[PDB]
């Protein structure tokens, strides 16, 4: 049915530049957007919800807007740590169709 | 017409409406049966 | 008749294209066939899953295909389902059987099998031995579908994914459909039947292929139609009678015209007694 | 230069009675529902007689008649499917007077097919099927006659659970002024076991000479209509049907149908009764509970 | 206090039926949302199958009947079998609840890897 | 004799060799229930 | 077509407000994250789900969050059975004294009713309507 392709496929940086992430859906949701760091190798790890208030452990540096179909990610200042994939989807409609991703690496 | 004969109800508008019409089409019969020996006993006592 | 290229065939097809295999002018004991007990499943509920060799029928059909497993038990009178829907549908008086055997883990393909594809939603019954070949496309949104997906809207054409994964309730099973029509035309394929002559003026029973009666077999002297298989008379009786191997006309008239009754004085007078047979010229004698 | 000529129609009077099933009956008179041809009812006459090549495409959801009260036979075949194309397997039959054959499979039939034939081919090649049937041969009575039209033929194409019987009869008749008339019965010919509905169909027109090298004389056919009803048949002392009546024509032949009789007396009779259809359909709901 | 220990896999023939076991402490099995996921090494997630409260499975149309799901309340855990095992279905596996509109599934179990192999 | 009350066939042979003797007797037994109805009812009416 | 004319001695009438989409999710044996937790029909449910959209009323220039869903509960659901109790859930060994955090949460969370949702995610009202017999 509802299928959520990232706007963003690849993108690379480097050390301390702005990385802006996209996520649209095919239509509008709400509430059902999280930010999340996979990171290679670990456990997966949720980061920011609701993309308005920042979780402990989280920079400051890392900012989240919008009210509607699209919310945009914005980092200041990219960190080795930020080495990860971001993954937001739409876990309302089954069945769970994968989206583009944001694999954002450093140089 | 409103005696049940030992039937679910007396109607016998609902049942077509209630099970799958391949056997409700024979839980209607049912009701014909009963309603047909209504009209046997209705008809020798009548000619009687 | 091909007994193991029904029952044992080495690959079945799927519910989309479902391989029908048929069996007609042969001899068939499937006594010694059902014997074995060589499939997961074979449920009959109405009809004979057995004396197909004594009341047999003259086409045989066997239709293979791959469903769910679940939906196999589900294949009864009154019952529905998705493929009893859209895929696979009978009749009212459905006049056969199913059988299901599992095969989860040989129909699978390692690049994925898309080799069974179904049937989504349809928005109708199916008439009677058709399959849904039509493009119409299924709508349950507002906005027109235009063919393709879209918003509630999918294609019709979807892909089994049969993985040998599936549990035991859920597993894909490989289904023959036995069919046939009975009451329509004399049957040519029973079971291991040996056939003798007959007698005029001598009153027998007899039995031509389900065709059962008794009286006595006469000549027969009216004209009929080369077509005629068998006759009746003005009583709604089967009053004549083809011999299926050598082709000649007889008649039929039933037989012991009559009862008994017992004609006795008092016993305090005799005991002598007397009978009399009513209605029928006397044969013991 | 496809031009359709003007869809001519005829009354077919008491064409269309034959045998419900293979059992045969005698000095009875008896009931059966089957699809038939009701009694004085529509019947598309189709010509080819003196750019106008007609194409008649015709549906075979409930059945139909094909009449030939012709002489030359141009007419020899039938062409079944939904789209006569790739996407689904095309059923042809075709009879040369000596026998029948039915083929269903992927025929690259042209755009404008005829049986057009030479050296006195509606396909190139046939691949990609799984049917294949040739008739036994049969004798068709090929003495020529001259003059005015002096043969019959009848066919229909029964749908009974998916299997699709085909019924003929071909006799030799003497038209008189282009309106049928007679009575006769249609005898089964042939089944066939397959279990594929098929939408409509196609009726072959031929061109026999003994782009511009095919020529082709005048021919005529006409199509039925199969309806749901229900007759009755009276039997003779050989058994043939010499009456058939329609259950729901007039209110004469629903008294025969009713009474089983043929010689209806006096009196004041019960056929059925009536009842004024339900028009509408009565919801209610208090004004503005 | 709370726990979430996973079991099951090796390196089995094709074709032989195993069992995964989700061990969890802390929490109700019987009323909360639950997921399996199955994750190809060094690739991103990959979503399987969702259980609800009350005795309600559901999967992908891929792996309709994939599982068949028991529990045991002694030590509040889950035993999840699978008949004949999968090729490509070399993978780890990983059993998760998720909060849903409260903050959706921060932390993830252990997960094991499971070859099947020929 | 042709009306089957319901019967799956009117044959008499072939009610015994298909079903169980479990069911094709009980069968068999509503149908000659059925036509023990048809006598009653033709008795009845023949007699007045 | 029948319902016009068919007695039944009650109808259960059920108002209130969701997200667009997930009204058809309101089926009679259907199970999903509204059939543990705020309202679950009845296995043999016989009635009706009506929904009409008011994104026009029920929707703010900044934000319509004046509805609220409920995530947690002490049991799952039975067929018609309706808790509403306040007291906060205690998942853990932390008391919780009236205030959120971590085990310690008010089980009720307002939804996002904007102008901003599409169609299928517009704020819908929505009434079932459960007949009961005998």
């Amino acid at each position: 049915d509802i299928v959520m392709t990232q706007s963003p496929s690849s993108l690379s940086a480097s050390v301390g530049d702005r990385v802006t992430i996209t996520c649209q859906a095919s239509q509008d949701i709400n509430n059902y957007l999280n930010w999340y760091q996979q990171k290679p190798g670990k456990a997966p790890k949720l980061l920011i919800y609701d993309a308005s208030n920042l979780e402990t452990g989280v920079p400051s540096r890392f900012s989240g807007s919008g009210s509607g179909t699209d919310f945009t990610f914005t980092i200041s200042s990219l960190q080795p740590e930020d080495i990860a994939t971001y993954y937001c989807q739409q876990f309302d409609n089954l069945p769970w169709t994968f989206g583009q991703g944001t694999k954002v690496e450093i140089r | 017409l409103s005696s049940n004969f030992g039937a679910i109800s007396s109607v016998l508008n609902d049942i077509l409406s209630r099970l799958d019409p391949p056997e409700a089409e024979v839980q209607i019969d049912r009701l014909i049966t009963g309603r047909l020996q209504s009209l046997q006993t209705y008809v020798t006592q009548q000619l009687i | 008749c091909p007994f193991g290229e029904v029952f044992n065939a080495t690959r079945f097809a799927s519910v989309y294209a479902w391989n029908r295999k048929r069996i007609s002018n042969c001899v068939a004991d499937y006594s010694v066939l059902y014997n074995s007990a060589s499939f997961s499943t074979f449920k009959c509920y109405g009809v004979s899953p057995t004396k197909l060799n004594d009341l047999c029928f003259t086409n045989v059909y066997a239709d293979s295909f791959v469903i769910r497993g679940d939906e196999v038990r589900q294949i009864a009178p009154g019952q529905t389902g998705k493929i009893a829907d859209y895929n696979y549908k009978l009749p009212d008086d459905f006049t056969g059987c199913v059988i299901a055997w599992n095969s989860n883990n040989l129909d699978s393909k390692v690049g994925g099998n898309y080799n069974y594809r179904y049937r989504l939603f349809r928005k109708s019954n199916l008439k009677p031995f058709e399959r849904d070949i039509s493009t119409e496309i299924y709508q349950a949104g507002s906005k027109p579908c235009n063919g393709v997906e879209g918003f509630n809207c999918y294609f019709p054409l979807q892909s089994y994914g049969f993985q040998p994964t599936n549990g035991v309730g859920y597993q894909p099973y490989r289904v023959v459909v036995l069919s046939f029509e009975l009451l329509h035309a004399p049957a040519t394929v029973c079971g291991p039947k040996k056939s003798t002559n007959l007698v005029k003026n001598k009153c027998v029973n007899f039995n031509f292929n389900g065709l059962t009666g008794t009286g006595v077999l006469t000549e027969s002297n009216k004209k009929f139609l080369p077509f005629q298989q068998f006759g009746r008379d003005i009583a709604d009786t089967t009053d004549a009678v083809r011999d299926p191997q050598t082709l000649e006309i007889l008649d039929i008239t039933p037989c012991s015209f009559g009862g008994v009754s017992v004609i006795t004085p008092g016993t305090n007078t005799s005991n002598q007694v007397a009978v009399l047979y009513q209605g029928v010229n006397c044969t013991e004698v | 230069t496809r031009t359709q000529l003007p869809p001519a129609y005829t009354n077919s009077f008491t064409r269309g009675v034959y045998y419900p099933d293979k059992v045969f009956r005698s000095s009875v008179l008896h009931s059966t529902q089957d699809l038939f041809l009701p009694f004085f009812s529509n019947v598309t006459w189709f010509h080819a007689i003196h750019k106008r090549f007609d194409n008649p495409v015709l549906p075979f959801n409930d059945g139909v008649y094909f009449a030939s009260t012709e002489k030359s036979n141009i007419i020899r075949g039938w062409i079944f499917g939904t789209t006569l194309d790739s996407k689904t397997q095309s059923l042809l039959i075709v009879n040369n007077a000596t026998n029948v054959v039915i083929k269903v499979c992927e025929f690259q039939f042209c755009n404008d097919p005829f049986l057009d034939v030479y050296y006195h081919g509606v396909y190139s090649s046939a691949n990609n099927c799984t049917f294949e049937y040739v008739s036994q041969p049969f004798l068709m009575d090929l003495e020529g006659k001259q003059g005015n039209f002096k043969n019959l033929r009848e066919f229909v194409f029964k749908n009974i659970d998916g299997y699709f019987k085909i019924y003929s009869k071909h006799t030799p008749i003497n038209l008189v002024r282009d309106l049928p008339q007679g009575f006769s019965a249609l005898e089964p010919l042939v089944d066939l076991p397959i279990g594929i509905n098929i939408t409509r169909f196609q009726t072959l027109l031929a061109l026999h000479r003994s782009s511009s090298g095919w020529t082709a004389g005048a021919a005529a056919y006409y199509v039925g209509y199969l309806q749901p009803r229900t007759f009755l048949l009276k039997y003779n002392e050989n058994g043939t049907i010499t009456d058939a009546v329609d259950c729901a024509l007039d209110p004469l032949s629903e008294t025969k149908c009713t009474l089983k009789s043929f010689t209806v007396e006096k009196g004041i009779y019960q056929t059925s009764n009536f009842r004024v259809q339900p028009t509408e359909s009565i919801v209610r709901f208090p004004n503005i509970l | 206090e709370v726990q979430l220990l996973e079991s099951g896999g090796g390196l089995v023939q094709p074709g032989g039926s195993l069992r995964l076991s989700c061990a969890a402490s802390g929490v109700t099995v019987t009323s909360n949302y639950m997921s399996w996921v199955r994750q190809a090494p060094g690739k991103g997630l990959e979503w399987v199958s969702v259980i609800y409260s009350g005795g309600s499975t559901y999967y992908a149309d891929s792996v309709k009947g994939r599982f068949t799901i028991s529990r045991h309340n002694s030590k509040n855990t889950l035993y999840l079998q699978m008949n004949s095992l999968r090729a490509e279905d070399t993978a780890v596996y990983y059993c998760a609840r998720d909060l849903r509109e409260a903050g959706g599934m921060d932390v993830w179990g252990q997960g094991t890897t499971v070859t099947v192999s020929s």
